[PDB]
DNA sequence: CTCATAAATTGCAAAATG
RNA sequence: CUAAGAGUAC
DNA sequence: CATTTTGCAATTAGTACTCTTAGCTATGAG
């Protein structure tokens, strides 16, 4: 849905490393592993936390809001 | 048996009617069947 | 018989 | 009266008991009740 | 409950969670795993049934 | 690449698959069948018959009015509109699916038909033939005959041409695939019903005791006719030891099994030689002639066609025809009831005689041990009725009903000479209600379970449901013909095992085409007409069958098959048409009807340039497909239809799949002939005669089994368990779940795409809508709390958001008009003037009777306040006055459940009465008892939860999210679980994604080497430390990420206890089910176990005190319960016996009292006596 | 809350936000405090107020969390920022016109009561890298020394 | 067979089962809710007046 | 305008004859 | 409330 | 005195959960 704040196993705060990850993947044309290493995710728990996340919220944000002010 | 079951009692002439406890109520299916039986009995009686 | 338990017979 | 929202317009309306449920702006027939004003408590866990 | 051993008198130990808890050995007579199995609990309502349940 | 015509690799074929799924989609069969039904089959149903003629004779007492009239009603073209809804105010407007679902409407489009009322008159002169002429009143005028429900995304649906932005605008999920109906706001899907194919001759060996040894039958049916089934059977009486073997046929509407020779002479074939030629094709085949001699020796009594027809008419069961006209009647039986699929006209007696001879030939070939009996389970012998044919036959019956009603009304109004009107004639309610009922309830009539509530628990669950096939009832066995058409391992574990199947990923169902063009092609290309076919002069002739109708013979079937293949490969013939050439039997079979299940395959040609067999698809077509896909993600577009049009790919069904050879993979089977020991052993088959190529073997799996990582590294029952268990997996079923008011929804907080992912799961949008999470699993006998499939879930991992979920539940409530002015009203019931107010608190309702979103609700709390008017001015119960004119009809929350009210939706139903849907959202956090399972059938509950410190930890401080017992691995042999854990570890470390497709060249050795390159033990073991003492574990623990699903089976929805509560009204026993606070069953064998334990008093307590103890009175004179008791007055009296002191009371179950009462009501006296009249 | 995320979903995300706790010993547990629900001596009140006034998605981070209660000079309450961009944890996203107003009471807590209070993350712990104490029996196929990679700590002890 | 040989009974519970190596063979773990629902009638006796009074 | 009716077990008594 | 049906757990 | 022959339906693992639909349709007459 949206990037989890903390890695489930260890607890490293990885909710602030999603937009940086996407910018690395897009602007710097880095592959996934090098970007994960760059962000500081050395344990494969955090690496699977950030690597396999699916950003469903974009989909949810396409629909017009039910309550619009 | 002389007392409990004679052969002539195998032919029905007075049908027992179970109470509504047996057929609680829209009505139960036994209620409708008894209604149909009574309707047929009244039809035959009037024709006679 | 019946069926079940034709007839008899048939 | 109590507030509702058009399912399409997202417009807010106030409806009484005798009012027929429609959106005054667009005429859609689906309305959703508004969020309550009383505070709600969530445990952040 | 294919046999008498699949229905046995146990002693209640109250626990603070939402599942029946039984020893691993006593699963063999019941043919019970823990992959979603459900089990039934009957409580006697008299001293006589309680007593013969505990003693037989 | 550089070479345009170079051969493709195994990776290239995926591009092809992509192109396929760009054009078809996952539910293409549903939409295709419904589009066929709307576009062509409705008009066929309307035009066939439906011309009501009523010929009112003159009935002229005097010659003044000697005029005979004839009123005829004809139905012309049928117009189907876009879906629209009526209203209480009568305003009709366009209806969208995410309005029908919310308003409990039906996404139905009105049907109209052009009615032409003609009237003819004739002069009624006796003797002179009547000549009817028009009166120039040729009035014609569309009329509304009902509403056809429209399946979503179909060609007549508003979402057919919607783009992604348009779908988002209309509150429609782009991931939603359609192919289902909306009936009363519920998504209903039509399960593909499996049946035996029509117009196919099947021969079966019978048992020894039966006098018939072999039975040859056809379930004949014509599609463009009455669609009535006549089961012609040809049976071979007499066993092998019997010398009198007479073959007898079972004609419809015939009381006896007429011998075949009688039928042959009746059709017009008198001489014995002609009959035997029509049945047997070889003069040297003296065995068949010897077996057939009893038939001709039996029929020698008849030597004339009129004699045989008279014999049949004598055996005719109508018994209402004179002797001279029996012939004619027999003709009718032999023209319109005998093999309708051939023809319904006259002058084709030779064709039906040929078909009868062919059936007898098949029966003899099966009886002469020259061929095996037909397999009943062969999937090419089965047809799947999709939404198309099912709705077609249902609408056929329903429109027959409507037109019969029209004729009855016309006859009534012409006999009574009242005015005639079209509106007063047509009853649109007939068609509308019939369709709506047959779709709302599974029963398909006026079969069961044809229409089912669409499963929306998970996206893969929805897909598998939309591609589900049901077989009415050794059909349970996975047949060989199921290869690539249904999933090899996807079927329920229970009584439905094998009967319920799921389609393969690329498998499609034909929709049916008109077979006239193929007949024209055959006739042009030299098909010898069947009328002048003399087998003696053309012995080595190949018989051509079209849809089971033997149409002729050909002398050069090779060229005919080649040109038919070319025409199908160039698009001239619809590719769904299946063509089969059985060389040994010398038969050619063409099938074009609907229901056939086929799959696509690459085409392999001789390719003289390379000198060896090669795929017809090369790198140029792959490059064009890649270019088209990239353009979608300027060049000429290249889609799957382009491959189908230039002969690049083909559609082959199980009928054609019998006469082909398929290469499993191109890179290893096409080219003509130090190896890696870690790779699995494969064979070359030492043969080069391939005709087609599998696009990919991983396409044999279904939607649910395409999620399994390394399914070829698992025991097959585990794959079946995972296929049936991923439909229970929890994920995101649709992206627009926030705007759907479904009954139950469960959503993962953080669905993660698998680290070990398959190539076939990015066509299922699994990576877009994942249904599980990657949990760090350790396989260890850690604490003994994970024994016997229990698991130890990391409590600290749960706290941080693992498998946490949202749960939405919606309560629907309408106001119904009890009368003209007895309308219900949603309101807050007041204790002053309301009756039967539930014990739950009403304090959470405001004036309009609905809880505003945000307010917490607990168990039994009222969320919907509804009251209905009643008759006032009654006094009883102590506090009932005339003021209590409102009876409570509220709907409280579930007793066990609770949560935050998400939303409430108010709208107007079809009648215009306001109704509401209250959706309540709560959080399901995993706890001790929830069921979790890997993608390999490793189901299990949470035995216990340990915090992070207590879990074993590696040298890097990583603690597992899950601990599973080692003992689940050896017995269950889920090696794929281990391999996917290793692959997920490698993928998470290296940042790539694990390619866990089934039949790839991925080895455990390669994964281990990659893991060793990353600084870890190659086999996934990690030195771990005990969390209680920190000491190293003497054994190293298998450790790594693994994909787990949270299943719908939580302990919170299964715990259930009942000391006392509501009882059953009939038997005075506890009610059934936890939803009613019911009582648990103390079944028969539980009683038997308590008997074996010897505890009699406990058994009596179970069956009397705990369930039903009823004190009933009897008398010692007659043991019946006819004792009137007045307990307060202390008077017992059995009428008839004239006794008042000879009474006893007994304690028997109320069920026993009711049984005795039903026995007495059925003239049986169970007299109960309290003393022994006999010794033991 | 007019967003697409559930209320308790956002509450869950907020609970996982790390907060500065340098002087947490100066705070008191709310359970053994004399106030009714929460006071200044035992809690920190934050308020997240966001609006979707931009035509593109607007990201509600943890940097927008503003402390309401007067911290009385302590060094608690502040969300911890680590990245170079300066925006904290991505709490939520807003389409145009969406609004999200909420308030948070923050107590002191240990990782036992809930893992969201865990300040520890992963703690590497190792002893005797050369297995001289024989506290492990190394699983192996051909040779335990070769198949088991030497730890980085093996350089700090004599083989 | 549906109401006499086997019938639905009160004073019974049913739920999921989990293993517990720290329970005796004859012991069964009972959830606190199920214990709070299923009940036993204990006759008031001079020997159990105090504890049943405290339970009341 | 609204209520009333259209697999595998079993368990044989005939009917015919020479 | 009853009945029918469908899916599902072991 | 000795065979002999024939036609088919009812009853057949336990519990346990959830949800969906429907309850004589249309026509006459007071
Ligand atoms: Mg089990
Ligand atoms: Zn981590
Ligand atoms: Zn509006
Ligand atoms: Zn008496
Ligand atoms: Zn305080």
């Amino acid at each position: 849905m949206i990037v989890p704040v903390r890695c489930f196993s260890c607890g490293k705060v990885v909710g602030d490393k999603w937009e940086s990850y996407l910018n690395l993947l897009q602007e710097d044309e880095l592959d996934e592993g090098t970007a994960l290493s760059r962000l500081g995710l050395k344990r494969y728990c955090c690496r699977r936390m950030i690597l396999t996340h699916v950003d469903l919220i974009e989909k949810f944000l396409r629909y017009n809001p039910l309550e619009k002010r | 048996n002389e007392v409990f079951s004679r052969p002539e009692w195998m032919i029905l002439t007075c049908l027992p009617v179970p109470p509504p406890p047996v057929r609680p109520s829209g009505e139960d299916d036994l209620t409708f069947k008894l209604a149909d039986i009574l309707k047929a009995n009244i039809s035959l009686e009037t024709l006679e | 018989t019946x069926p079940g338990v034709t007839x008899p017979g048939v | 009266t109590l507030k509702y929202i058009c399912a399409e317009c997202s417009s807010k309306l106030s409806l009484s008991r005798t009012d027929a449920v429609r959106c005054k702006d667009c005429g859609h027939r689906i309305l959703l009740k508004a969020r309550t004003k009383r505070l709600v408590q969530f445990e952040a866990r | 409950s294919l046999h008498k051993m699949s229905m046995m008198a146990h002693r209640v130990k109250v626990i603070p969670y939402s599942t029946f808890r039984l020893n691993l050995s006593v699963t063999s007579p019941y043919n019970a795993d823990f992959d979603g199995d459900e089990m039934n609990l009957h409580v006697p309502q008299s001293e006589e049934t309680r007593a013969e349940l505990s003693q037989l | 690449f550089e070479d345009e015509s170079a051969p493709i690799t195994a990776e290239d074929s995926w591009a092809v698959i992509s192109a396929f799924f760009r054009e078809k989609g996952l539910v293409s069969q549903q939409l295709d069948s419904f589009n066929q039904f709307v576009d062509y089959t409705l008009q066929d149903i309307i035009c066939e018959d439906s011309t009501l003629i009523l010929e009112q004779l003159a009935q002229h007492t005097t010659e003044s009015d000697n005029i005979s009239r004839k009123y005829e009603i004809s139905f012309g073209k049928i117009y189907v509109t876009k879906p629209m809804v009526n209203e209480s105010d009568g305003v009709t407007h366009a209806l969208y699916p995410q309005e029908a679902r919310l308003r409990n409407l039906t996404y139905s489009s009105g049907l109209f038909v052009d009615v032409k009322k003609r009237t003819y008159e004739a002069i009624d002169v006796p003797g002179r033939e009547l000549k009817y002429e028009l009166i120039a009143e040729e009035s014609e005028g569309k009329v509304f005959i009902g509403r056809l429900p429209i399946m979503l995304r179909s060609k007549n649906c508003y979402l057919s041409e919607a783009t992604e932005s348009d779908l988002y605008k209309l509150k429609e999920c782009p991931f939603d695939m359609g192919g289902y109906f909306i009936i009363n706001g519920s998504e209903k899907v039509l399960i593909a019903q499996e049946r035996s194919a029509g117009n196919i001759v099947q021969v079966f060996k019978k048992a020894a005791p039966s006098p018939i040894s072999h039975v040859a039958e056809i379930r004949s049916a014509l599609e463009k006719g009455s669609r009535f089934i006549s089961t012609l059977q040809v049976k071979l009486y007499g066993r092998e030891g019997s010398s009198a073997r007479t073959i007898k046929a079972t004609l419809p509407y015939i009381k006896q099994d007429i011998p075949i020779v009688i039928i042959f002479r009746a059709l017009g074939i008198i001489p014995d030689g002609e009959i035997l030629e029509h049945i047997c094709y070889d003069v040297n085949d003296w065995q068949m002639l010897e077996m057939l001699k009893p038939c001709v020796e039996d029929g020698f009594v008849i030597q004339d066609r009129e004699t045989a027809l008279d014999f049949i008419g004598r055996r005719g069961t109508a018994l209402g025809i004179k002797k001279e006209k029996r012939i004619q009647y027999a003709k009718d039986i032999l023209q319109k009831e005998f093999l309708p699929h051939i023809t319904q006209l006259e002058g084709f007696e030779s064709r039906k005689a040929f078909f009868l001879g062919y059936m007898i030939n098949r029966l003899l070939l099966c009886a002469l041990d020259r061929k095996d009996q037909d397999d009943r389970d062969h999937f090419g012998k089965k047809r799947l009725d999709l939404a198309g044919p099912l709705l077609a036959q249902l609408f056929k019956t329903l429109f027959k009903k409507l037109t019969k009603d029209i004729f009855r009304y016309m006859q009534r109004t012409v006999e009574e000479a009242h005015d005639f009107n079209m509106k007063l004639a047509i009853n649109a309610k007939t068609i509308t209600s019939g369709l709506k009922y047959a779709l709302a309830t599974g029963n398909w009539g006026e079969r069961a379970g044809v229409s089912q509530v669409l499963n929306r628990y998970t996206y893969s669950s929805t897909l598998s449901h939309l591609r589900r096939t049901n077989t009415p009832i050794k059909p349970r066995q996975l047949h060989n013909t199921h290869w690539g058409l249904v999933c090899p391992a996807e079927t329920p574990e229970g009584q439905a095992c094998g009967l319920v199947k799921n389609l393969s990923l690329m498998s499609c169902i034909s929709v049916g085409t008109d077979p006239m063009p193929i007949i024209t092609f055959l006739s042009e290309w030299g098909m010898e007409p069947l009328e002048d076919y003399v087998p003696h002069q053309s012995p080595d002739a190949t018989r051509v069958f079209v849809n089971g109708v033997w149409h002729g013979v050909h002398r050069n079937p090779a060229r005919l098959m080649e040109t038919l293949r070319t025409l199908r490969r160039k698009g001239d013939i619809n590719p769904e048409v299946s063509m089969i050439r059985d060389i040994r039997e010398k038969e050619l079979k063409i099938f074009t009807d609907a229901g056939r299940v086929y799959r696509p395959l690459f085409i392999v040609e001789d390719d003289e340039s390379l000198g060896h067999k090669e795929l017809k698809v090369r790198k140029g077509h792959i490059a064009k497909l890649m270019a088209t896909e990239y353009q979608d993600i300027d060049v000429e577009e290249y889609t799957w239809s382009s491959l189908l049009n230039e002969g690049l790919v083909e559609y082959i069904d199980a009928e054609e799949e019998e006469s082909i050879l398929i290469a499993m993979q191109p890179e290893d089977l096409e080219p003509a002939e130090d190896v890696d020991p870690a790779k699995r052993i494969r064979v070359s088959h030492h043969a080069t005669t391939f005709t087609h190529c599998e696009i990919h073997p991983s396409m044999i799996l279904g939607v649910a089994a395409s999620i399994i990582p390394f399914p070829d590294h698992n025991q097959s029952p585990r794959n079946t368990y995972q296929s049936a268990m991923g439909k229970q997996a929890m994920g995101v079923f649709l992206t627009n779940y926030n705007v759907r008011m479904d009954t139950m929804a469960n959503i993962l907080y953080y669905p993660q795409k698998p680290l070990g992912t398959t190539r076939a799961m990015e066509y299922l949008k699994f990576r877009e809508l994942p249904a599980g999470q990657n949990a760090i699993v350790a396989i260890a006998c850690y604490s003994g709390y994970n024994q016997e499939d229990s698991m130890i879930m990391n409590q600290s991992s749960i706290d941080r958001g693992l498998f946490r979920s949202l749960f939405f539940r919606s309560y629907m409530d309408q106001e119904k008009k009890y009368g003209m002015s007895i309308t219900e009203t949603f309101e807050k019931p007041q204790r002053t003037n309301t009756l039967r107010m539930k014990h739950g608190t009403y304090d959470k309702l405001d004036d309009d009777g609905l809880i505003a979103p945000g307010v917490r609700v607990s168990g039994e709390d009222v969320i919907i306040g509804k009251t209905t008017p009643i008759s006032p001015d009654e006094e009883e119960l102590g506090q009932r006055t005339a003021y209590h004119s409102k009876r409570d009809a509220s709907t409280p929350l579930r007793s066990t459940e609770n949560g935050i009210v998400d939303q409430v939706l108010v709208t107007t139903n079809q009648d215009g009465l306001k109704f509401v849907k209250v959706r309540v959202r709560t959080t399901k956090i995993p706890q001790i008892g929830d069921k979790f399972a890997s993608r390999h059938g490793q189901k299990g509950t949470i035995g216990i939860t340990y915090r992070r410190e207590d879990m074993p930890f590696t040298a890097e401080g990583i603690v597992p999210d899950l601990i599973i017992n080692p003992h689940a691995i050896p017995s269950r042999m889920t090696v794929a679980h281990l391999i996917e854990c290793l692959l997920s570890k490698v993928a998470a470390l290296s940042g790539n994604e694990g390619d866990a497709s089934p039949f790839t060249d991925i080895t455990v050795e390669g994964i281990s080497k990659l893991l060793r390159e990353h600084g870890y033990q190659s086999r996934g073991f990690e030195v771990m430390y005990n969390g209680h003492t920190g000491k190293k574990l003497m054994a190293q623990i298998f450790f790594g990420p693994t994909y787990y699903q949270r299943l719908r089976h939580m302990v919170d929805d299964k715990i259930h206890a009942r000391a006392r509560g509501p009882m059953q009204v009939l038997t005075r026993q506890p009610v059934e089910g936890r939803s009613r606070d019911g009582g648990l069953r103390f079944g028969e064998m539980e009683r038997d176990c308590m008997i074996a334990h010897g505890a009699a008093s406990f058994l009596k307590e179970r069956l009397m005190e705990a369930s039903d103890a009823f004190r009933v009175h009897i008398c010692g004179i007659c043991g019946l319960m006819t004792v009137i008791a007045k307990l307060n007055h202390n008077q017992f009296e059995c009428k008839g016996c004239d006794n008042k002191i000879d009474i006893y009371q007994i304690h028997i179950p109320y069920a026993a009292k009711l049984l005795f009462q039903e026995l007495m009501a059925m003239n049986i006296t169970p007299r109960l006596y309290t003393d022994r009249s006999r010794d033991f | 809350n007019t967003t697409v995320l559930a209320d308790e979903f956002i509450a869950h995300r907020l609970g996982l936000i790390p907060l500065q706790s340098m002087d947490i010993e100066q705070l008191e547990y709310s359970r053994d405090c004399f106030c009714e629900d929460h006071c200044d001596k035992c809690s920190v009140v934050l308020t997240l107020q966001a609006f979707g006034e931009s035509e593109s998605t607007t990201n509600v981070y943890s940097k927008d969390l503003v402390i309401v209660s007067n911290l009385m000079g302590r060094n608690i309450g502040h969300p911890i920022i680590q990245d170079k961009e300066g925006n904290g944890v991505l709490i939520c996203k807003l389409r145009k016109g969406q609004e999200l107003k909420l308030t948070c009471v923050a107590k002191k807590g240990i990782a036992k009561e809930h893992a969201k209070w865990g300040p520890a993350a992963a703690i590497e712990f190792e002893y005797d890298p050369w297995n001289k104490l024989k506290h492990t029996d190394y699983w192996y196929e051909q040779d335990s020394a070769k198949e088991w990679p030497q730890s980085k700590n093996c350089e700090y002890e004599d083989p | 067979r549906g109401n006499l040989m086997g019938k639905r009974v009160d004073f019974s519970a049913r739920t999921v089962i989990s293993g517990d190596p720290n329970l005796e063979l004859d012991q069964v773990g009972v959830p606190k809710s199920i214990a709070k629902t299923l009940t036993y009638p204990e006759v008031v006796t001079p020997y159990n007046i105090d504890r049943l009074t405290q339970l009341v």
